């Protein structure tokens, strides 16, 4: 009874790993590098260093 | 790593990596009561065989 | 994490990982390195709820031998970066003791960010604490920081971002 | 025909045998009307072969493994290659012809009952080789004896070592580890570090070359804790005192030659030699913990001229030194113990505030001074009580003015002192600009925030050169404390016991176990005027008359160091 | 080879013993596990993914 198997023992199927799979350095480098902001301001005064 | 990656050199022509023949060099000088023939420097001889 | 056998500062170690019986399993050990503790700095809130609020000010100390240190920062410094300063809990002119526990990332996650600044009041941001390293990882505070997070998306991959462990009934040696 | 009792032994007939039908192997040399002729020979790879000829009792891996561990391990010797030369010069209107083979060490195992051998394995061992000369004229007949030999012989002399098979000093040492190099020369017994016996004929000439084709070498190691001594750790010690880099390698050639007399022929022995350092951890006048470490050297000749049997037992295992006696102690720093620094010369006047990082654990202070002098070295309250140590070559290569160079020099001398930290005291001590120094402040207990405090001190105070000063108050006797070193001083002060310059009294002041030679002076509250010279206290019965109500300094000498601790009456 | 034979002689330059020395201090699975994507992410250059 423990050693035995059934067809869930052999699923395997993992969508997101898939997903995962066919994902490369340049597709996170164009995720990474797409914006929609022309100007998208930052300001800082840190020690009288504006 | 290419630059330290050097090919594995050869052994020595007889055969083997492990330690050259030696050699004996500068007999010195016939001393007032002892010849002094043995007193010498020692050399491998092939160095750097590989 | 652990602290320095002589130098007043937390040296980075790797963690340590399941070599015992089986190549079926593996995982990294995490109830190692020093137990920091967070303590309510003006303690002005209600002491009946004990829960840690975003953009807190907090003290972030750590237990060496029986004995409670603190973790401070150097008040003026050049470089980029600079090593933190692990001492015993005290008070000087020398070093910023108030820490502020922020959450930049908007969408969900565990971790979280934390702030040096001059003062409560006072509106100087002095740097966010991580890691970096030319090797030699350090427990630092960084100025660079400060605007990476801003940088929509938010990479959840800085060492800005840090997760607390507790001792809990679930992991096991 | 054996006198020892029945059960199995291993046997070494020593070095210098010849195997039959191997003598003209190698070939032979020819020289005429005066010509000279060397020939030489290297034992590596090919050569070193070993021969077994075992029983059906004893195979081969039972022969190897016994004799490899009573007798030198010839499976690690034949590694490293040595060389070996011969020299033979011919006479004048003659012709001489010499031929050279190999000579090999005779190890057997028997099996005795009753009192007769029934039963032998016998192994032969590369050893080093033999050159047998003949001047010949032209056409003569030889006898065959000389090339050719039909059994093998012992030639350069009989040997027999049996095995049966079984199935005080005074050391002023203050607290703290020290590695003290024993000296040069030592091998091991039973010949198990001989590189090879060779035998010159007369008039002829030898040498035994190590000629270093191999950096392998072996060092050896004997601990009593391997929990704080261990090997990686002793290593990294010697490192600390002497700079010991190389310890596994080598590149230092060492020969052995010989140029024997035109009358008997003369045996020549060569040793592998070891250096020996002990790495001790000396506490309250106690050696707890001690390493020996034996370093490889470049050997050791031994000459002897050949002159029956004379069956001997294989000697207990052990060193023997046959190299000059010495004795080099080193102080070393305790890697445990943190090591602050003080970046700033001392010039006139500091006080150092103890860092909270030390968590009231013992450590050491690392400073230097502005220029030299004698400064005054004590401690908030005066405890706890301090010791001084000096940077060995310390400030000799790189000097920057003001700042502090931090050589990372570990090799201390101790100069004053006390170990105990419940007593109350202070250093005046002679410190030169550009040397390193440290401090190591003991374990302290109160959380009290303690402090050490320096001073120039430029006065008659200097009169107290290297000397650390005890507060020997609440007098109202037997004080005692870590005895100094011969020609090293120590000082005690004390307030006399409703001063008025008119009450006096007397005190009588004896050593009880070491004599030194002191002075008395009377302090002035600063100037020091002195009350006396030259007193004895090996147990004197002398009292001297002061006014109560005075503060004095009596200083001591060690004359003659007989009992670690050092005992005071008043 | 190198470990038994090499280090321990001492009749040949330094030139060819540390680069060998070096050469097998990484293992053939490193190698056989270094691929573009490390360098793509680690320079930030995009290139053709499939």
């Amino acid at each position: 009874k423990l050693n035995t198997f059934m067809n869930i023992d052999f699923e395997f199927f993992d969508i997101q790993s898939i997903k995962d799979l066919i994902t490369s350095e340049t597709d996170l480098i164009k995720e990474e590098k797409e914006s929609d902001y022309n100007l998208f301001l930052f300001t800082l005064q840190e020690d009288n260093n504006k | 790593l290419i630059s330290t990656a050097i090919p594995f050199p050869y052994g020595y022509i007889g055969g083997g990596y492990y330690a050259p023949n030696m050699i004996t060099f500068g007999s010195a000088p016939k001393s007032n009561k002892k010849l002094n023939s043995l007193i010498s420097s020692t050399i491998p001889f092939p160095y750097a065989g590989y | 994490i652990k602290l320095k056998k002589d130098s007043p500062v937390g040296e980075i170690l790797t963690r340590s990982k399941y070599n015992q019986n089986s190549k079926y399993i593996n995982y990294r050990d995490l109830y190692i390195g020093e137990k920091f503790i967070i303590r309510r700095k003006s303690n002005s809130q209600s002491i009946n709820d004990d829960i840690v609020r975003k953009e807190d000010y907090i003290y972030l100390d750590f237990f060496n031998l029986n004995q409670e240190w603190r973790v401070y920062t150097y008040k003026y410094f050049k470089k980029e970066e600079e090593k933190l300063f692990l001492a015993p809990i005290s008070d000087s002119d020398e070093f910023y003791n108030t820490i502020q526990i922020k959450e930049y990332d908007e969408q969900p996650t565990y971790s979280c960010q934390l702030l040096f600044k001059k003062d409560e009041e006072s509106t100087d941001e002095i740097g966010l604490i991580g890691i970096h390293r030319e090797y030699k990882d350090y427990f630092c505070i960084s100025k660079w920081y400060l605007k990476e997070v801003k940088r929509k998306p938010y990479n959840l991959k800085l060492g800005c971002n840090w997760q607390f462990i507790p001792k809990d009934e679930g992991w096991t040696e | 025909t054996i006198d020892l009792a029945d059960g199995n032994y291993v046997v070494s007939r020593g070095d210098g045998w010849i195997l039959s039908r191997q003598n003209q192997i190698l070939g032979g040399s020819v020289i005429s009307n005066g010509s000279t002729g060397i020939v030489g020979d290297l034992r590596v790879n090919d050569n070193a072969i070993p021969y077994y000829y075992p029983t059906p009792s004893f195979n081969e891996e039972y022969i190897k493994n016994n004799i490899q561990t009573v007798f030198a391990n010839f499976t690690e010797a034949n590694q490293i290659p040595i060389g070996f030369e011969f020299s033979k010069t011919a006479p004048s209107n003659k012709n001489l012809y010499m031929y050279l083979q190999y000579t090999y060490i005779r190890y057997e195992i028997i099996k005795v009952l009753q009192h007769e051998i029934i039963e032998r394995a016998v192994l032969y061992v590369p050893s080093l080789g033999y050159v047998k000369s003949i001047e010949f004229n032209p056409g003569e007949k030889i006898n065959k004896d000389f090339y050719f030999l039909t059994n093998d012989k012992c030639i350069l002399n009989e040997q027999f070592l049996y095995k049966k098979i079984l199935e005080q000093r005074v050391l002023p040492y203050s607290n703290g580890l020290y590695v003290i190099n024993k000296g040069d020369g030592y091998i091991r017994t039973n010949d198990k570090d001989l590189i090879g016996t060779l035998l010159i004929e007369a008039g002829s000439s030898g040498s035994i070359i190590q000629p270093r084709l191999r950096n392998t070498t072996r060092p050896l190691f004997t601990t009593s804790n391997d929990a704080k001594f261990s090997q990686q750790y002793t290593e990294e010690r010697l490192k600390d005192a002497f700079n010991v880099q190389l310890f596994n390698t080598s590149t230092s050639l060492f020969k052995f030659v010989e140029e024997a007399p035109s009358n008997k022929n003369i045996c020549i022995k060569a040793y592998n030699t070891y250096e020996k350092y002990e790495l001790i951890d000396y506490q309250n006048g106690s050696i707890v913990n001690k390493a020996e470490y034996y370093l490889p050297s470049l050997g050791y000749c031994e000459v002897t001229n050949a002159p029956e049997v004379v069956k001997t037992q294989v000697a207990e295992d052990g060193f023997i030194q046959n190299g000059p006696e010495e004795e080099i102690v080193v102080g070393v720093i305790d890697p445990s113990e943190n090591i602050q620094e003080i970046n700033t010369a001392i010039s006139d006047n500091y006080t150092y505030n103890i860092p909270g990082i030390v968590n009231n654990n013992p450590f050491y202070i690392l400073f230097t001074v502005n220029t030299t002098g004698i400064y005054k070295i004590n401690a908030q309250n005066n405890l706890p009580s301090l010791k001084i140590y000096e940077a060995i070559g310390s400030g000799n290569r790189n000097f920057q003015s003001g700042n502090l160079c931090d050589d990372d020099i570990k090799a201390i001398n101790y100069i004053t002192g006390f170990d105990s930290p419940n007593a109350k005291s202070y250093l005046v001590v002679l410190l030169n600009k550009d040397k390193n120094y440290y401090i190591r402040v003991p374990q302290t207990s109160s959380n009290i925030e303690n402090q050490i405090k320096f001073k120039r001190e430029e006065g008659d105070l200097r009169n107290l050169m290297n000397s650390s000063v005890n507060i020997i108050d609440n007098l109202n006797h037997y004080y005692t404390r870590q005895s100094p070193d011969v020609h090293d001083y120590i000082s005690y002060e004390f307030t006399i016991p409703n001063f008025n310059n008119k009450d006096t009294s007397n005190i009588r002041l004896y050593t009880s176990y070491n004599q030194g030679i002191g002075t008395l002076f009377r302090v002035t509250e600063y100037n020091l005027i002195n009350i006396q010279q030259n007193l004895n206290l090996l147990n004197s019965t002398k009292s001297i008359r002061l006014l109560n109500g005075a503060i004095y300094i009596l200083k001591v000498e060690v004359t003659e160091l007989n009992n670690y601790n050092i005992k005071l009456h008043i | 080879i190198y470990e038994t034979q090499i280090e321990g002689n001492n009749a040949i330059g330094n030139d060819i013993k540390l680069r060998l020395k070096q050469k097998f201090r990484i293992n053939i699975n490193d190698i056989w596990e270094l691929n573009l994507n490390y360098f793509s992410k680690e320079f930030s250059i995009m290139m053709p993914d499939r």
